[PDB]
């Protein structure tokens, strides 16, 4: 795996170069945004049952086949597997963030997940649906402005949205 | 790939745990330490080829042999002079990444995993790098943390090839 | 046991090498998280009265059931309301615990591990718990890191009985 | 999936043998017990109605606060009591798959595997469920080896869920 | 795997579904001839060296180029594996007898068979013929009215032959 | 050591459960079979002699070779003659074991395991235990399930010698 | 492990003999009274997690140093391991029941038991005293004349004592 | 394994108590002086093969017997396993020190070291000595002057000295 | 494939290294020996046809039995006295086979492995095999270490087969 | 395991020296005498389950309770074990003698074998009679002049008399 | 796998044949060659490191990019996993030498070979041309008469070549 | 510790077999070999002190710097001079080791293995001992198969240096 600082690292050795004063610049410039995404870390994982629970609720209630006796999250089994995997895309998800790079989530977790639900029967769409709930969710809670100190979380927002995104991408 | 980030995401997901604040507190250290580290990687870039000439001269004094025996793990000839200039500028390169990933991860990986059977296939002898690396430590110039954080990576630079 | 220090210590011990500049960067960040924690428990010890009693009363307020209902896993009698309080106070003691460890560990190995047998074995219904827990987010009064830190504990015990 | 004859199967398959007269004789032990098995699903499935109202509104009676409690795990509204009575007809729908199959193999597949982490994950309560079953045995009205059986598997969901 | 009555249990539950006053009935009937199905496992399962044997005999005498040098069932380790076959086959078909289903047959043994065969160079269509003899031995063991209460077994035979004949079918 | 009960209890004890409704069935059947099993075993124990000597007679008939040649595998001597009616006998004997045990468990551990390393090292062959295994079967006099049964574990011994 | 039966099949094996016509008939008068012996398993298990939870809380509060901070029941890993015990022993005894032999429950656990205690510093003692309570209310669930064919299991119920007796025995 | 803190934890918790006022302040002196246990764990780090290596030599000429043919670290196999040893004990160390508890070292090295080396027939008392060797080389480079901010040490010095101590002692 | 050569290549393999002189030792060993061996191996295929009947013949002599009892085991019919003559010849070629390749490796592989399955199942002697391969022995009429040599093959199918 | 050169070599070792004028004509004598040892390992492997089969017979007659029913060898799995040991320790003895010395023997078989046979109840000092039989018909076998060129192999003989010896004092 | 025997007893059974005493000949003539054999083997086993770095410098000269950065001999992991490679192929062309038949080379080296370099981006045809080269310094060293028994080696020259050639034709 | 004896008896007894003609064609290769070889060593010992001194002077010859440079791993003083020569000592005993055992297996054990860690750790440099070993090859002065098994292991320490 990646994080920001490596990833770029990673692409000046196949190069045999040093890293230009511009990139270093760019990472330092990571760095002073550093205590906003470990924010971002800390309030999506501190309501990581929230977040995931909501949405599989929601999703059901959207999506009754679902659960419908027949349907692929019908069963004890199913249903906790299903809030299981809910669960894991969203772990991978905040390593992304926390590290700055998707390669734990594209490589641990995504890669060949479509492949997977499709041996199964699993309806990646649906967990689509669901990955993208908890964007939402997610979002919202790192965009809160109670009790933290003022400041813009856009670009950092546009990020953590991109996670979501490849996540909801890569199963479907 | 042994740095603060990859090695706290590593131990979590190993463990199937979503990051607490222990790993929180990894990055602090990380993003705090990042200031010097960024730092002495300009300066060590900046000052590049004083840093290596300088080396590569301070391992011919320490073993003029290496500039006048006859065939290819030396450097009698130019051929062999630049080979040298070549991995000392490896090394300091390396050192450099590690300043900026804030690991060791990317020396462990792009040089020493592996340097043993190189250096026993070519004949290189372990004890000239060695005196490149001493030479880094001696002339670089850096103060306080991005001095004493060069230093480690020299250093460990160092053990491996003791 | 999950804290910087001993998770720091653990994974080099499991590859085998020496500590790098990675776990000296853990250790800064466990260090300066430790001003503010170590702050936080003394608070928290301090009001440790006010917030046990307020808790266990925030509970008895969102689940008034829970003080009528005959039988043992209730508190209807003051045995159950002492066991209750009991409960609560191992709770707290847990987030100063792991406020002093800088890390999850504390409560992980002394409450968090077997909770869920524990629960169902005796009938005792988590979102009792939580509901103690969310009071005690809503009256520790703390400020800064403190409070974020706190939070992050109070919320996971949240995470681990949901 | 265990019933006698799968069961019976399996260890023989696993022994690479077989079948031996140890076999027929679970297979003897099946197909007495059959007879009140297959009886006792025909009578509770006649009685599948009245048996789940009856065992919902026990359970609201044991547990009043989950008929006013504002949120999606209790039954204040119509969404969540049809939830409910939906949940207690799985219950019993299994029962009666238990008893066709002469043993716990389909509850244990459909239904029991997992439970914990539904209910945790969605706070329901496990004594909500045992309170629904206590009343399945008390009304089911079968006499003889029909009852011992039925209960057994009624019981067993107790157990699992205790 | 399924046996009988886990069989319609199954197919009950993806319809989330009681099992009809029908379908238990044909459940029912099947328990009342339990004893004769019982016979059918023990004598056959009780004659199965002699059923594997003389099949095997029978076939090479009629395929010689089986075990003629070059042939697949020649070389000591081929011979052993070969009737090491025919003995699986008819342990899995006595299994599905037992259980009055498929299944175990199915999943456990049948299924992949004709491509391991096709990778090794096997003649599928020798183990069938094989099979087949195993078949008639097997049923004319199961139908001697010798040292058993007189009755109606032809439903039962038609069944154990069917479990046979996809075991050929499936190799081949 | 394969008997109903046994098993029973093993595959429940290697899941990590207790007895379901599965495993009494399993006891329903051995006990039911019992009725017919443990009077056979008395039937056989007492034609015991009879049976012996019959059997061994019979081997003796089928190859006669083996009441001439000369050397210690054949019973041209009385030696051999007894170790010959031993070895019925011990059949025998296993067989009415299988008949009270309800399984084939006491024959596969006395006398099955092994066998086949006897039989090589011994120079014994397995036609001739076959034959009297035969002639116990044509003579033993058992009616119904105690006939259905015995001639089971007979059988069995004759597919595993075979 | 042994069962009633194979205990004896072990017995006249070391001698050589068949088991002998008093032997057999002491068998098959334990064979008589399977019902009971079924019945006695059936509730014990039907009923253990509040024969197990209920026993676990008469002797915390009897004894309350166990679950004071510091005591061997104390810290959440603790408590739960402790019950996971009662409810293992209890398991063990049921097989014996139902086996008719004590072997399963000395072999797979008692034997050594006591040992395990010591090292591990777990009050013996206080897990007899835990075992005995579950015996009394084991005995009296057997013992209800309710919903059952009455008769006498005064025996039986001797033999069950038994268990759980060398049970408190073992580990103290 | 347990740090500064987790093992004051790990007590106040056998007693039901949280951290006294002056169990905290001293926890909080231990932070004060953070910078200084780390520099001792560079320090001796960013040395360890020369302190290996020379201590090694050291030995070795104070001790000809072990490395004469016959002696314990006679044969490349056996120099190298010596060496290893020499370089686990100080890894072991310097954890302690970075953690500033004993238990790494006491629990994952020095436990069962005696008896190891008895049954190889390793002379322990000749690891001390080599040990006690690495004490010195690793103290010498603590408490150098040269390029670190002037302060005083003397505290760790002798927490480390007292690792080293025990290590020697946990072998001989 | 048990041969020096093959053997020696294999264990080299196994430990990742390239051939000493140890494995040139075992070349020469071989290499020494296949003078005698492919000598035997000629003269072995010259009296190929003798030696068959011959054996043959020994056997039916030994188990004059096998030449009149009826059924597919034995060789009172042509079909069976060819069979006979078929696996004694599969014998024979197996040691000209063992006495090419230097070692046991073609008779393991073509003809001992499976064979204690083959026997028992079609009820065939190995006491018939081993006065087959005596006679081999007693008559092949080679000398030296030609004789030591296929003698060894001839005793190793008996200890095979005892 | 040492061979006799091997074992020398390892001698020398400890003391540093080369191997003396005196030992190594030591063993370019023992090569001189190759070709006997050869012939001694072939002729016993050679004759190996007659060596073991007519010992175990005159075991048995010598001793019956051995397998009378309760005795050690009774029982198809016990005496088929014991068959088994009287080979092992043949096979190990032909090792020794092959390598001229008893290391494999003693390392691989010989060691703890007392234990273990103490341990199960095996009568130890009846297997040492198995043994000795053994040892005298392998001897008679080495020995017996027909089909070799003619010579002395007494001194070859007392070696391989030594390895069946110590097997025998070994277990008993 | 073969060595020159067994590949011939391999065929013949197959055929179900005795070898005729044309093959028998011919391996009896490759007999009286195993002398030359055996040197072939020596020599260039002792010369392994040599003939592999040599090569490897000539590659390298000839084909900068494979260690320029970004090349796929670049980076100390890589480089060694390369020298590694042309190490094993040296290793498996002596095996078949040895045994004199071309199997241990194709079986456990070439066989797939092709398609793991083309997986990895590894250029196979760099590799044949230090195959190549190897070839040549391996032949030279065969064939060089210093210290040597006088005599023709051409026709074991031409088998060496086929290997080399082989082992070239399979990456590429 | 690869000998062809004890390789032999190992493969066996890994395979759980009897020794066959494979591995008696093993001992007779390493027998016949041995002849060669207990001579060669023989000789190296006679010649041991001027082959030590010889090979000593060459490596000081190829290597000047090797007797100037200060410091341990170097032979500038009497010390380091003594240590080479123990070394180049430890070589050659452990040829003439080889030698007697037919196989690499003392050098591997008491030479080889661990080598590159001693070598690495003290500095010491394989291209000396290297040219210690070419010197006792070129004057060693064996003929026929003693030099060429000699050189085999001479060139084998080489391989494992370079
Ligand atoms: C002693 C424990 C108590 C007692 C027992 C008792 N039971 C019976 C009769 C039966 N018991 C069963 C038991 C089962 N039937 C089932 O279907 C299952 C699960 C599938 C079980 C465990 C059965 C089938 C019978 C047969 C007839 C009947 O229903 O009664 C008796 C009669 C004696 C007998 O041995 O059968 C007795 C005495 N009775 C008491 O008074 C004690 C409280």
């Amino acid at each position: 795996m990646f994080d920001a600082f490596t990833k770029v690292a990673a692409q000046a050795d196949t190069r045999g170069e040093m890293v230009s004063v511009a990139q270093i610049d760019a990472l330092s410039q990571m760095v002073a945004e550093a205590n906003k995404r470990l924010d971002a870390v800390n309030r999506i994982t501190a309501n990581a049952s929230t977040v995931v629970s909501n949405a599989a609720r929601a999703l059901f209630a959207e999506q009754p086949q679902l659960i419908a006796p027949g349907g692929n999250a019908y069963a004890s089994d199913r249903m906790a597997a299903c809030l299981r995997d809910m669960e894991i895309i969203l772990r991978y998800v905040t390593y992304a963030v926390f590290a700055g790079d998707a390669s734990a989530l594209e490589d641990r977790c995504l890669n060949g997940l479509r492949e997977t639900y499709s041996a199964l029967g699993t309806p990646g769409s649906s967990v689509a649906v669901g990955v993208g709930k908890m964007k939402e969710a997610a979002l919202a809670i790192v965009n809160d402005p109670a009790g933290i100190t003022p400041g813009d979380c856009s670009a950092l927002a546009s990020e953590i949205a991109g996670y979501f995104d490849r996540a909801a991408a890569a199963v479907s | 790939m042994k740095t603060p980030l990859t090695d706290a995401v590593s131990t979590a997901d190993s463990q199937g745990r979503f990051l607490s604040s222990t790993e929180i507190q990894v990055a602090f250290g990380r993003f705090r330490q990042a200031a010097a580290g960024l730092s002495a990687a300009t300066a060590l870039t900046s000052a590049a080829d004083a840093l290596i000439s300088g080396a590569a001269q301070a391992v011919y004094n320490s073993f003029p042999y290496t500039t006048c025996m006859q065939g290819p793990n030396y450097a009698a000839d130019q051929r062999g002079k630049d080979k040298c200039a070549r991995d000392i500028g490896y090394y300091l390169r390396m050192v450099t990444y590690c300043l900026i990933a804030g690991g060791t991860g990317p020396m462990d990986e792009y040089l020493i995993a592996g340097i043993d059977e190189v250096n026993r296939t070519f004949e290189l002898s372990p004890s000239w790098y060695i005196e490149a690396l001493k030479y880094i430590k001696a002339n670089h110039g850096l103060a306080g943390d991005a001095a004493a954080e060069a230093n480690s990576y020299l250093d460990y630079a160092i053990n491996a090839l003791s």
